[PDB]
RNA sequence: AGCAGUAGCAAGGAG
RNA sequence: CUCCUGCU
């Protein structure tokens, strides 16, 4: 007898039998080895989509520049994707865009944007992902690379007194005007670097492999920028963020109901609607930032004078960015015994030891190679402008050709749903080929392999498959239920918070919540080696619980991490376990657990089990021990400044003078205020005064 | 306040990266400030329409939904790390103090007599027979001396490879030679295999009840109010009372205990080879017992990154005749006789080398989280049914409702087996566990494209006249990612049989 | 006499050579980016290393003097509790945690901890005194709103709360004097009568103020009445295909 | 050998 | 010959 699960779909919908077709219970795919061929595929395919050969020589950079606007070599194979944008066409779509809603639209949204730019402190830069530190040429978190950048500022010339966004940006351009910049290398020597190398290094973007992505056979390369490119991109993403928040054809469940319900009221006696789910392919290789420069020169053709000059720098830095080339490749003999490693530096000299595919990719990228990097001039990689291409999507979806056959829909990052209204099917060929025409002109390439349509709502948007009446829900990530691993107290309630927030937003029917609740209980007990008292587990932690259980009067007041059973349920996922067990505890047990005088807690739930495990042991055995000396000195100085200001973790400590002078001013302030209403003693005031004066003479020296 | 720091090099930079019909940024800004559109836009639009050559493809006239190309080549072998269907286990009553896995290994060394475990040095088939023979004798006397540390001999130095890696020489010294040590690089891709025929028997075996009862160590039930907790508790009791009996639960507990023990031994002892049992724990006639399926040997893992691919050696206990088609990577030896009272049938020792990884542990060791999509699916079925009837019909709906599965082998046209809904959740936990085993790239891309074809079948079910623009590259992308994973090829075959069953009523397909 | 100790610490930390290039060179805001120096990359599997930690025998760093003041070296059958490997900080096992939790001294701190978490005890007090009814099994759904979800009685807007704790706990470098003070300064006159003499540290007090005064407004799918009494029970009252509410009072 | 899947691991580094 | 690791 044969067997087939998909027969469940013979008398059901795809709103119920679609969680059957997500393989989220298994391991995600990982990358291996170098990430060189993916980067060469991205850049080589980007120049292969250029549709031109017109090169312009450069005087700043020693390599040629190929332009990407208005120089088209129209091959007959137009079904292949193009990377050329016509600027009068898209500016015509912008002038057509603002004439639909309001008159003073871009001035309004841009004035609100600048109203949020000037009131921004640059610690917002430290709330980001990993970036590329150019001092040691590595990947570091944001506060580390910003601290090394400001360290290069205050080491090179003068000090930094900005404490804003705009003065930091002007400090970046001031670094661009400098003829020589000194920084520190590794055991901390101090070196210098010239002017052109600083220009080549501020425009350096690191490439790597996207690890753990569900939905592709071939792996894809993601790129991370440095530090000096991030805040201008933050400015542009706030501007286009306000624009996308103001628009009404962008994204998620109500707007499709309003546009389907509204566009069903715009039908005549012979017209009808056909929707098409598409998927714009090669989206990261067909968005050139020059059109971002022209259109942001429209939205800042009418803003002001400062915002006009500040919103036109990050598209230039995307116009002449570099690309890191991974770390090379490996070679081996016929016996497969010795395997030499060739990095990205010596790839030019050892060109003749590669494969056929590698030489095909490498000889079409040779006239753009630097020593360690490559020169890309039209690409928009991952980890870049996301809320700005959506504006181009709405511009394609608000076209007016003048019948009464037209289209509308909804746009996402690279996912769109399109609705057409027409009378006959050859007219549908006319209108859809007009849509492929306007998207093909503007630089948006729809894939033909991954598109379809029907008459009613049976479409696909951001993995939500909308049928004619019902709504499919998003298949969530299963490992997100258990991600804490930090405490015996801040893991179970964190899991109940994840079940709660996945219950409110998604559907998440209650028996799944009880089942995953009991399963996360089971992995909690299995992780922290704690079992209930009536179980037959005999390890080094259940013997003590087994021997002393006679002292406990009421048995169900023990905590789960101490050998108690479960009392939380679905209707109490918002309340931690500790309070619902604090209404039943024994007085020796309640007075015994909740002592703050314990060797574990001294040296959001109730922290009575919070202990700190030992760290790793490559923290004092690698060559970067001086960095651990830096984190120890930083923890000492931060404990000093925290020791003076008794309440400093509540408000952000703004100020631009110095830290130690504010410390001495504060100890003199509380010395005088606590003097005259307080202390009063000559040895204490003159002795503390003597330590302040001697410490100020010591600090000045 | 309103002045940006006008530098010297950047004003030469922004003037360089303008479009081609412009000279400076100033001329570009003065044209963009005074831009008015025209109606020659439609001439460029229609001029883009004329040189297109693109037509849509309907389905009512040209229903070219052809079935997929299964590779008609050599049959794909059995590639799971353990044995599911062909297992044999020795039992004992479980002792509470003797609970650690080496204690279980020793107590099953006295319980199952390994003194009668005599193997010939000649296998039935395989590749290397002497190495596994001296390895089994060496680990058998090693468990006889009750210490789990394999002393270094040439057999373990050959199997779990010590020194089997290339000499990674950096490009600081290279000492080149005239036409000697000619080095380069080379990649191939993947090898292509064919349709497995044994997967139906392990499917039907894996969803059949096994007399040992519960297998998965679940937890206790929380107290219930007068709320809907009676409903969710009732569904947990019925569904959990169904999934605890099948062999899928035995495989899940096998992966949890076995890969848990190899996981903690990969943490506690790097650089030392251990001897780890392969076992379970389940209740028999009320008395909690434990099993013993096989013997595993670790390969001195120094897990630097999430990969690392340490060597696992599996000695296995089977009671069936081997197969040079299915059991192809194995090195089938033998054991002797086992008394099985229903007479004293044969007992075969199997051997296999394989590998695990550090990322391929935590998704196996925490594979208990498969009761979420099954209960989500059955719960959406029942809640959509009572949502469309608007009456509390749950406990009687779980018995008087059919589910069409498992068409026969000789004929397929509308010849289905309608089963009860708890057998449906049996098949759902089977297919979710098979998803948790065989996850590779090919399954992911094939799940994407079968979401597309499922959208086409739903487009067939209500007569909506779906359409596509280019079908050639579609079947080029589907047939690219169906190479050697047996679950993907099997689901492709069952997708083709889905089209053959659905072709009997709707008209969008082929024969 | 604490200013003398802070002067000893300040002279001791200005005594260092290369730390003179650390302070009086940066800014007051740089303390924030002096706080974050976590050179670990992502800690992308914390539960994995937590299971690796709890599987060892001595994973925990704990204080010496309290556990050598009250503890016992080994339990009654082979259970290790102590190490002598390394400041004076001693590595131990999780058996010492539960051993403190069953065979340790106790300090009466019930009323203080029952006064820290008054919002969550208010949640349990409102939860225990509710009543339910039957289910309905019907379709339901309505759009997403921005709802304040806590039964507070002050209803500040996440801006007068930080300013409030500045003008309650530490007023010496609190804030520039605004127009939002006066009635909240009568509230300063009420609130300084509460947090004046306590054994609770200032960080925990600044934690517990911000949970009795803040109506937490989030963007959630809501339906029915939008009373904040039934908004923390939003995940319990109704799902997608079912609905239950029979509360009389 | 094997794990693999478009290139890596099957230990490495220093004194 | 020894030391060190366990995301660098």
């Amino acid at each position: 007898m044969e067997i087939n699960p998909y027969l469940l779909m013979l008398n059901n919908d795809i709103t119920s039998m679609i969680s059957l077709t997500y393989p989220y219970t298994g391991a995600p795919p990982m990358s291996h080895g170098t990430s060189t061929k993916y980067s060469m595929e991205t850049v080589s395919r980007t120049y292969s989509y250029s549709r031109t050969k017109k090169e312009v020589p450069s005087g700043i950079f020693p390599i040629e520049r190929r332009k990407f606007c208005n120089t088209i070599e129209d091959k007959e194979n137009l079904e292949k994707p193009n990377g050329n944008v016509d600027i009068n066409f898209m500016l015509s779509l912008a002038e057509m865009l603002e004439e639909k809603m309001g008159k003073g639209f871009f001035k309004f949204c841009a004035n609100e944007a600048e109203a949020e730019i000037l009131k921004m402190h640059f610690s917002k830069l430290t709330e980001g992902r990993q970036t590329y530190d150019w001092t040691s040429e590595r990947n570091m978190p944001a506060a580390t690379a910003l601290q090394l950048t400001v360290d290069a500022i205050q080491e090179t010339q003068g000090t930094f007194k900005g404490t804003t966004m705009v003065e930091y940006c002007n400090k970046i351009l001031e670094m661009m005007d400098w003829p020589e910049v000194k920084f520190k290398k590794v055991t901390l020597m101090i070196t210098k670097i010239g002017r052109e190398e600083f220009i080549k290094r501020i425009c350096t973007i690191n490439t790597m492999a996207k690890d753990g992505e569900r939905g592709k056979y071939k792996r894809r390369a993601i790129a991370t920028p440095g530090m000096g490119i991030r805040p201008f991109s933050k400015i542009v993403e706030t501007l286009a963020q306000k624009i996308c928040e103001r628009l009404a054809e962008s994204g998620k469940k109500a707007k499709l109901k309003t546009t389907v319900s509204s566009t069903n009221s715009k039908l005549q006696e012979g017209q009808f609607m056909v929707n098409i789910t598409g998927d714009n392919s090669k989206w990261n290789e067909c968005q050139q930032p020059e059109a971002y420069l022209a259109m942001l020169a429209y939205i800042t053709k009418d803003s002001s004078n400062l915002m006009k000059d500040l919103c036109s720098v990050a598209p230039t830095l995307f116009c002449n960015k570099y690309v890191k080339m991974g770390q090379g490749f490996r070679a081996k003999n016929k016996r497969k015994t010795k395997e030499i490693v060739i990095p990205a530096k010596k790839m030019k000299e050892r060109k003749e030891l590669m494969n056929a595919e590698w030489r095909d990719l490498f000889e079409t990228i040779e006239p753009y190679m630097d020593g360690e990097c490559c020169f890309l001039g039209g690409g928009m990689l991952m980890g870049m402008f996301n809320m700005l291409s959506t504006v181009f999507g709405v511009m394609t979806l608000n076209y007016r050709e003048e019948r009464n056959c037209y289209w509308t829909g909804l746009q996402s990052s690279d996912d769109f749903v399109l609705f057409c209204i027409s009378r006959t099917w050859p007219e549908m060929e006319m209108t859809i080929l007009k849509f492929i025409a306007v998207c093909k002109l503007m630089g948006i390439n729809m894939s033909l392999e991954k598109s379809y349509g029907c008459l009613p709502e049976l479409f696909e948007f951001t993995s939500m498959f909308f049928s004619g009446d019902f709504v499919s829900n998003i298949a969530l990530e299963l490992p997100a239920f258990t991600t804490a691993g930090m405490n015996e107290g801040t893991d179970f309630t964190a899991a109940m918070s994840v079940i709660r927030t996945n219950m409110i937003n998604n559907g998440l029917s209650p028996g799944t919540a009880l089942m995953a609740l009991r399963i996360c209980l089971q992995e909690f007990r299995a992780t922290y080696r704690v079992h209930p008292y009536d179980s037959g587990v005999k390890n080094h932690r259940m013997k003590i619980i087994r021997k002393f259980i006679e002292t406990i009067e009421n048995k169900d007041g023990l905590l789960i991490s101490d050998g108690g059973k479960l009392m939380n349920n679905i209707s109490s996922l918002h309340i931690p376990e500790e309070i619902l067990k604090e209404d039943l505890m024994d007085p020796s047990y309640r007075n015994r657990v909740f002592n703050p005088r314990n060797p574990f807690t001294q040296f959001a739930v109730v922290s009575t089990h919070s202990f700190r495990t030992r760290s790793n042991r490559t923290l004092l055995n690698t060559d970067m021990r001086a960095m651990a000396l830096e984190e120890k000195r930083y923890q000492v100085v931060c404990n000093m400044y925290r020791s003076v200001f008794e309440s400093a973790d509540v408000n952000t400590p703004i100020g631009s003078m110095s830290m130690g002078e504010a410390i001495e001013a504060k100890i003199l302030d509380r010395a005088r205020t606590q003097f005259e209403n307080g202390i009063i003693g000559g040895e204490e005031y003159s002795e503390i005064k003597r330590l302040i004066e001697d410490a100020k003479r010591q600090r000045l020296s | 306040e309103l002045e940006m720091y006008k530098s010297k090099l950047f004003i030469a930079m922004r003037d360089e990266s303008v479009p081609l019909p412009y000279i400076n940024y100033e001329h570009l800004r003065t044209r963009c400030e005074t831009f008015k559109r025209n109606q020659a836009e439609c001439e460029a639009k229609v001029a883009d329409v004329a040189s297109r050559l693109k037509i849509k493809l309907e389905h009512l006239e040209e229903n070219k939904l052809r079935p997929l190309e299964i590779p008609k080549e050599k049959e794909a072998p059995y590639t799971h790390k353990f044995l599911m269907k062909d297992a044999w286990f020795f039992a004992k009553p479980h002792d509470s103090e003797r609970a650690q896995p080496q204690q279980i290994l020793y107590d099953f060394f006295e319980a199952a007599n390994m003194g009668f475990m005599t193997t010939s040095p000649k296998p039935i088939f395989g590749k290397q027979g002497l190495m596994y023979h001296s390895l089994w004798g060496q680990t058998k006397r090693a468990i006889k001396d009750k210490r789990n540390e394999l002393e270094p001999s040439e057999q373990r130095d050959f199997l779990c490879g010590i020194g089997r890696a290339s000499k990674k020489i950096q490009e600081d010294k290279w000492q080149e030679s005239r036409e000697e040590e000619f080095k380069q690089e080379e990649t191939k891709g993947a090898a292509k295999r064919g349709f497995p025929t044994w997967f139906n028997e392990e499917w039907l075996w894996a969803m059949r009840d096994s007399k040992i009862g519960d297998w998965i160590p679940m937890a206790e039930m929380p107290p219930c109010k007068n709320e809907m907790e009676d409903y969710a508790k009732k569904m947990c009791e019925e569904l959990e009372s169904k999934i605890q009996g099948t062999n899928c639960a035995r495989e899940m507990s096998k992966l949890i205990h076995t890969i848990g023990s190899l996981h903690t031994e990969c943490r506690n002892f790097p650089g030392k080879v251990k001897i780890v049992p392969i076992y379970c724990r389940g209740t028999l006639r009320g008395e909690s017992t434990d099993c013993l399926f096989g013997i595993a040997i670790k390969g001195k893992s120094h897990l630097n990154k999430d990969d690392g691919m340490y060597t696992v050696v599996t000695f296995e206990f089977s009671t069936e005749e081997p197969n040079p088609s299915k059991h192809e990577k194995y090195t089938v030896f033998e054991a002797g006789t086992v008394p099985v009272e229903a007479k004293e049938k044969k007992l075969f020792l199997y051997c296999r080398t394989t590998g695990m990884s550090k990322l391929k542990n935590d998704w196996f060791s925490k594979c208990r989280r498969c009761l979420i999509p099954t209960m989500e699916t059955v719960e959406q079925i029942v809640l959509k049914e009572c949502a469309l009837k608007e009456e509390n019909r749950v406990s009687e709906m779980l018995e008087n409702k059919r589910a069409w599965i498992a068409h026969e082998n000789g004929e397929n046209l509308t010849r289905l087996v309608s089963t009860k809904l708890k057998d449906l959740c049996r098949m759902l936990i089977v297919t979710q566990f098979y998803y948790c085993i065989y996850n590779d790239n090919q399954l992911e891309g094939f799940c994407n494209e079968q979401k597309k074809f499922l959208m086409f079948l739903q487009a067939d079910k209500d007569s909506k006249s779906a359409f596509t623009f280019n079908q050639k590259g579609l079947y080029e992308k589907i047939e690219e990612c169906i190479v050697s994973n047996p679950l993907c090829i099997f689901l492709a075959d069952r997708l083709n049989k889905l089209f053959l069953v659905a072709k009997s009523n709707g008209a969008k397909y082929f024969e | 006499s604490l200013l003398l100790t802070l002067a000893k610490e300040y002279a001791n930390l200005t005594k260092d050579k290369k730390s003179c290039k650390l302070l009086s060179q940066g800014t007051v805001s740089s303390y924030t980016t002096f706080k974050k120096w976590t050179t670990s990359r992502k800690e992308k599997n914390p539960s994995l290393r937590m299971r690796w930690a709890m599987g060892s025998k001595f994973p925990i760093m704990a204080n010496r003097e309290i556990l050598e003041e009250a503890g016992i070296p080994e339990q009654w059958e082979g259970i290790d509790l102590w190490s002598k490997k390394d400041l004076g900080m001693v590595l131990a096992s999780p058996a010492a945690i539960t051993y403190w939790n069953f065979c340790g001294p106790g300090v009466d701190n019930s009323s203080v901890i029952k006064d820290v978490y008054k919002a969550k005890f208010m949640k349990k007090e409102r939860w225990r005194e509710t009543l339910w009814g039957p289910m309905n099994f019907e379709l339901v759904g309505k759009q997403r709103r921005v709802v304040e979800t806590q039964p507070v009685e002050i209803k500040l807007n996440q801006k007068e709360i930080k300013e409030l704790t500045m003008w309650v706990l530490f007023e010496d470098e609190a804030n520039l004097a605004s127009k939002f003070i006066q009635e909240n300064f009568s509230l300063v006159l009420s609130l300084r009568e509460l947090y004046k003499g306590k054994a609770v540290n200032k960080d925990v007090a600044a934690f517990m103020i911000a949970h009795q005064f803040s109506p937490e407004k989030r963007f959630l799918p809501t339906f029915g009445p939008i009373r904040p009494e039934r908004m923390e029970l939003l995940h319990c009252l109704g799902g997608d295909f079912w609905k239950i509410e029979a509360v009389t009072a």
